């Protein structure tokens, strides 16, 4: 009772915990009071309780800081004791940690301390151990003297003393600098599946030794280089308290026979008597290479003893190996099978909103300017990994720092804390960096929820409707696992799979024409199992296959090669579909502008079942689209969009789109031209009208009615 | 959460609110019938968009009476009126009204239908006399609804050393199977559903579910002196009732100081911002400070502000546990 379980904090502040509105409601404690917080080996610590609508029931969310406090970690018990009877302070004298106070001199107080508690009534006791960011530091301080005890609130009127040595670090003290959760961005489902197969066996290490069960054995992160794979492994040991066994290839490659085989199976050894134990094996291809591709005798033997040494695990009781790898097919399958690492996670690229969270970690040592806006740096850097924008954040505080120490001219082993305090980063050395940044994750696809969202689609009501019917089905109540879209080009086919994709938060893999072609003329068709790979490691999403009539198009289209409607490409897509299940998550959808020479394959039970036509827009969808292309732009009062709308008649949603762009254009010159208005104005709409030009004829719209009324 | 009922006197709690009102204005009726109707179609009616509809019709057809009293033609309220029907019909209490300033129910012959029709008609005593129905008229439009007046309950306390005495169980950190079994179940769902695949609608529906629980709010301020004052508040209810409040809890009403927040926000007393609105709700403790002019005078002169609120509240304090 009282009592509730150690959870990770949303709120980063380092005087606070949030509890769920339910337990505060059970102690009868307020938002904003003091408690006591009870954790191991008699330690408490004194913090301010919040609520939140995430916070578990049972548990408690608290920071790194105020677990290290109370030296507990995530998944332990602590009891919470409201202290109403906590008093002001008087005096309170604070000493910097030696090991965070080199390289920097000067007023620590008037840069960290006075800011940090003035007017914040922080709640403090004696010894406590907190951090203060700033400066491009992050220093830490220990309270060694209290005139009240053995806790106070620091008021306005509380003096702060901070005379002596810096304080060296005790034995059983921890680093606040050491990599933990909330130093990862995105890919936070990753980590979410590490958590459920690590941590158990680590933090409750008796579930498995009193039993017969083991837990697993390997994991394999796998994905570009600089996403974070080592930085989940050491950051899951350093919260579980796990010993840390880093291994690479390069290292035990460049050993000579015996000393390379021996060293390896020493660190299995070391983990053992250490254990809990986390094994990191880094460049699992370099140190384990398939077999069939080297000739040297250590390359042969290194995989057999990691063979052998991963079965030991049997046990090794506690010792849990990792190893990071850039591609599942990179390494010797004999790694692979059952046991050993047979289960892998999918990294991936951080998104847009994964890159944002990461430059944020990685500033938060960094005064920012106020015209700094980190989300359109990220929407900008397309192709970055974790690695990338942490170049980035140091490239901008670079040039930050050149363009001041210029004037500054301090030449000394030590910076001033007010130097550093002075020295802020501006989206100009931002703007810098990026155009000296060069992403490592350019090639490889880059799979992200899409930014299209209904409100973009003019029209098509009913097809709205039907594709949420057909992914709320399966969760509300074989149903079909996929729609092919047909019709006149232009009308929204992509927008509508991105759209779907968009509300219901799920990974968008766009397939393009060009992309099956290259399948095709390369002879690379067995490429297609990696596209379906790649759909179920990223579920929830939608894989949308494009052009399906590319290939048939590219053999002829009109006139035709010796074959018929299937080919190589279509043929592997085929038979992906039929072994991916309805229970995947993954909602397929296609698209083709010439259904009389796809496949028939595709729309066979069990595969595309749905079909939805997609007609040219009619008058009130047109004029939805035009005000819906316009949404992002100044338009003036004159401008009639139900008088286009009505002229428009064979317009394609496309060509209405045509219209919109050409008058931005125009209003866009004048501005210029001006210069050297602010708005979209008639004349602008008029002069595009007269340029702009349906693009699907008559005869062709009778094409997809005949199909259409051929299939019913 | 208690109210005083403005009608009674009696102490009632948020769900006895309507009962004990109700009750007193249909008792009302018998000492002045015109003002109970009033009272019941305002208090009655939770509607209140269709109640100043509704009073405005019905002064309207007084008024029309009043321009031409010696014409049979306004005498006569069509109770089958589209505007009646819609503003006045749809009320309870309005019928109420119309009998208590003298307007008898009755049926006549319609210009165009053999059923008769309902009509108010205006008796000859009152239409001698417009004056009545012209107080009657300002009585009904500057009326409001009658509402329980909430008692914000003023106490001090004094927290006492002892209650954060405690001391944990040898076994407190020993978790138990049952304790283990939840969390890897807990772990298990969240990463299933992070895979799930659903429309917006799906996620509304369970995300919604921690929406409804308050309506009111209870505050605590922390005083420099050592004392703790709370009061009770509407979760509705601006912060400058809270300054209001605090203003008469201190020894000196009329010196300037501010109240933190919990969030590290200063609340603003002319700022017209809602307690559900700033983070306060459903319960919050706020930091009291004196304004740092009045702080250098008082230090500077050799006087210990060691007295934040007034005796006749400091009298009563009780001791926290
Ligand atoms: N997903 C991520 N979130 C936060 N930081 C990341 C992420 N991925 C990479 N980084 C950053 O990039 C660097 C990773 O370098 P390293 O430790 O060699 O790991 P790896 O090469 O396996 O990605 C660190 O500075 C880390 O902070
Ligand atoms: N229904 C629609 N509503 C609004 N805009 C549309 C619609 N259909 C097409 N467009 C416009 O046409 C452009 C191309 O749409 P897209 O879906 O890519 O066509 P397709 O699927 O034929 O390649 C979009 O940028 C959009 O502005």
């Amino acid at each position: 009772p009282n009592r509730l379980i150690v959870d990770e904090a949303i709120n980063e502040d380092n005087s606070v915990v949030s509890l769920s509105q339910p337990k505060m409601d059970e102690l009868q404690l307020f938002r904003g009071d003091t408690v006591l917080l009870k954790g191991k080996k008699r330690r408490e610590a004194v913090c301010i309780v919040l609520s939140d609508d995430t916070c578990s029931d049972e548990k408690i969310r608290m920071n790194r800081v105020v677990r290290n406090n109370l030296r507990v970690r995530l998944g332990d018990v602590i009891s919470i004791q409201p202290c109403p009877d906590v008093k002001y302070g008087k005096r309170i004298h604070v000493l910097p940690i030696d090991d965070t106070v080199e390289g920097i001199t000067g007023n620590l107080f008037e840069v960290y301390l006075k800011p940090y508690f003035l007017e914040a009534y922080r709640p403090i006791r004696k010894g406590d151990i907190f951090l203060v960011r700033g400066g491009m530091r992050a220093v830490e301080f220990k309270v060694v003297e209290t005139d009240p005890s053995p806790y106070c609130i620091v008021a306005p009127d509380t003096v702060i003393h901070c005379e002596g040595e810096p304080i060296k670090r005790e034995d059983e003290e921890e680093s606040l600098n050491e990599v933990g959760y909330d130093d990862i961005g995105g890919c936070r489902k990753q980590l979410a599946q590490i958590k459920e197969m690590v941590e158990l066996p680590l933090r409750h290490p008796a579930l498995f030794k009193a039993i017969g069960v083991k837990p697993p054995r390997g994991i394999l992160l796998y994905g570009p280089p600089g996403t974070g794979k080592t930085l989940i492994a050491r950051a899951v040991a350093n919260e579980t308290g796990a010993f840390f066994f880093l291994i690479n290839g390069p290292e035990i490659m460049s050993k000579l026979a015996g000393e390379s085989e021996s060293n390896l199976r020493k660190a299995f050894e070391e983990a053992e008597k250490n254990a809990p134990a986390i094994i990191f094996i880094d460049e699992l291809d370099a140190i384990a290479p398939k077999r069939e591709k080297t000739h040297g005798e250590v390359e042969r033997r290194i995989v057999s003893q990691l063979l052998t040494l991963m079965d030991g695990l049997k046990q090794r009781a506690h010792v849990i190996v990792m190893a990071a790898t850039n591609r599942p097919n990179s390494i010797d399958p004999a790694l692979r099978r059952f046991g050993r690492f047979d289960r892998e996670v999918d990294i991936g690229i951080p998104d847009a909103t994964g890159r944002l969270e990461i430059l944020q970690i990685h500033t938060k040592n960094m005064k920012l300017a106020d015209d700094v806006d980190l989300e359109q740096v990220a929407n900008e850097t397309h192709g970055h990994v974790g690695a990338d924008l942490a170049a980035l954040c140091s490239e901008a505080a670079l040039q930050a720092i050149r363009k001041k120490m210029d004037l500054i001219d301090l030449e000394d082993e030590t910076i001033d804390a007010e130097v550093m305090n002075s020295l802020a980063v501006t989206m100009d050395d931002f703007r810098w960096a990026l155009s000296q940044s060069n992403p490592s994750a350019l090639r490889e696809t880059v799979v992200e929820v899409p930014q299209v969202t209904w409100e973009d689609i003019g029209g098509l009501e009913d097809v709205k409707r039907e594709l949420q019917e057909l992914v709320q089905y399966p969760v509300e109540h074989t149903p079909s696992k996929g729609v092919l879209f047909y019709g006149p080009p232009g009308c929204g086919k992509t927008l509508l799979a991105k759209a779907i994709a968009n509300e219901c938060q799920a990974n968008f893999i766009s397939i393009k024409g060009p992309e099956l072609l290259t399948m095709w003329f390369g002879e690379s068709e067995a490429n297609v199992r990696e596209i379906f790979d790649k759909a179920r490691q990223a579920a929830p999403c939608v894989l949308f296959f494009d052009e399906l009539d590319s290939i048939a198009k590219a053999r002829g289209g009109n006139i035709g090669d010796g074959g018929g409607a299937a080919d190589r490409v279509i043929n592997q897509i085929l038979t992906e579909m039929d072994g991916m299940s309805t229970k995947k998550n993954v909602f397929i959808i296609g698209a083709t502008n010439r259904p009389d020479i796809i496949d028939p394959a595709i729309l066979r039970p069990g595969r595309l079942d749905q079909l939805i036509y997609i007609p040219l827009p009619d008058e009130k969808s047109r004029v939805a689209i035009l005000k819906a292309n316009l949404r992002k732009s100044p338009v003036a009062k004159d401008v009639d969009l139900e008088f286009l709308a009505k002229m428009t008649n064979g317009f394609s949603g496309a060509d209405l789109t045509e219209i919109c762009q050409r008058a931005c254009k125009l209003a866009i010159r004048e501005s210029i031209e001006s210069e050297i208005v602010p708005e979209i104005r008639r004349d602008h709409f008029e002069e595009a009208m007269r340029f702009a030009r349906r693009s699907v004829s008559d005869n062709d719209i009778r094409k997809y009615e005949m199909f259409a009324q051929t299939l019913q | 959460v208690y109210f005083t009922c403005p009608l009674t006197g009696a102490t009632l709690r948020k769900d006895q609110r309507d009962a004990c009102i109700k009750e007193a204005i249909l008792l009302h009726f018998s000492t002045d019938p015109v003002a109970a109707s009033i009272m019941k179609i305002y208090t009655f009616n939770k509607d209140q968009d269709r109640v100043k509809l509704g009073v405005d019709t019905i002064a309207k057809y007084l008024d029309n009476i009043h321009l031409h009293p010696e014409e049979e033609k306004y005498r006569k309220i069509k109770l089958q009126n589209k505007v009646f029907q819609e503003r006045i019909n749809c009320l309870e209490g309005t019928h109420e009204f119309f009998e208590a300033i003298g307007f008898q129910k009755v049926l006549l012959p319609a210009q165009d239908q053999e059923d008769p029709e309902e009509f108010y008609v205006l008796s000859e005593t009152t239409l001698a006399q417009p004056q009545s129905l012209e107080r009657h008229k300002e009585q009904l439009l500057a009326a409001e609804p009658v509402r329980a007046k909430l008692d914000r309950q003023r106490r001090v306390f004094q927290p006492s050393p002892l209650a954060s005495q405690f001391e944990l169980p040898g076994d407190f950190f020993n978790l138990t199977a049952e304790e283990i079994k939840r969390e890897q179940r807990l772990r298990s769902e969240a990463v299933e559903r992070l895979s799930v695949l659903r429309t917006k609608a799906m996620r509304e529906k369970e995300e919604q579910r921690g929406l409804r629980k308050y309506n009111y709010t209870l505050l605590r301020v922390r005083l420099p002196d050592g004392c703790l004052l709370q009061g009770t508040f509407y979760a509705r209810e601006r912060l400058g009732a809270v300054y209001g409040f605090v203003r008469e809890a201190l020894q000196s009403d009329w010196l300037p100081f501010e109240l933190l927040a919990s969030g590290g926000q200063k609340l603003s007393e002319d700022e017209n911002l809602a307690l559900n609105e700033c983070g306060l709700v459903p319960s919050a403790l706020l930091t009291f400070s004196w304004d740092m002019a009045v702080l250098e005078d008082i230090k500077a002169a050799g006087a210990e502000p060691d007295s934040i609120l007034k005796p006749e509240l400091l009298s009563a304090i009780e001791k926290l546990l």
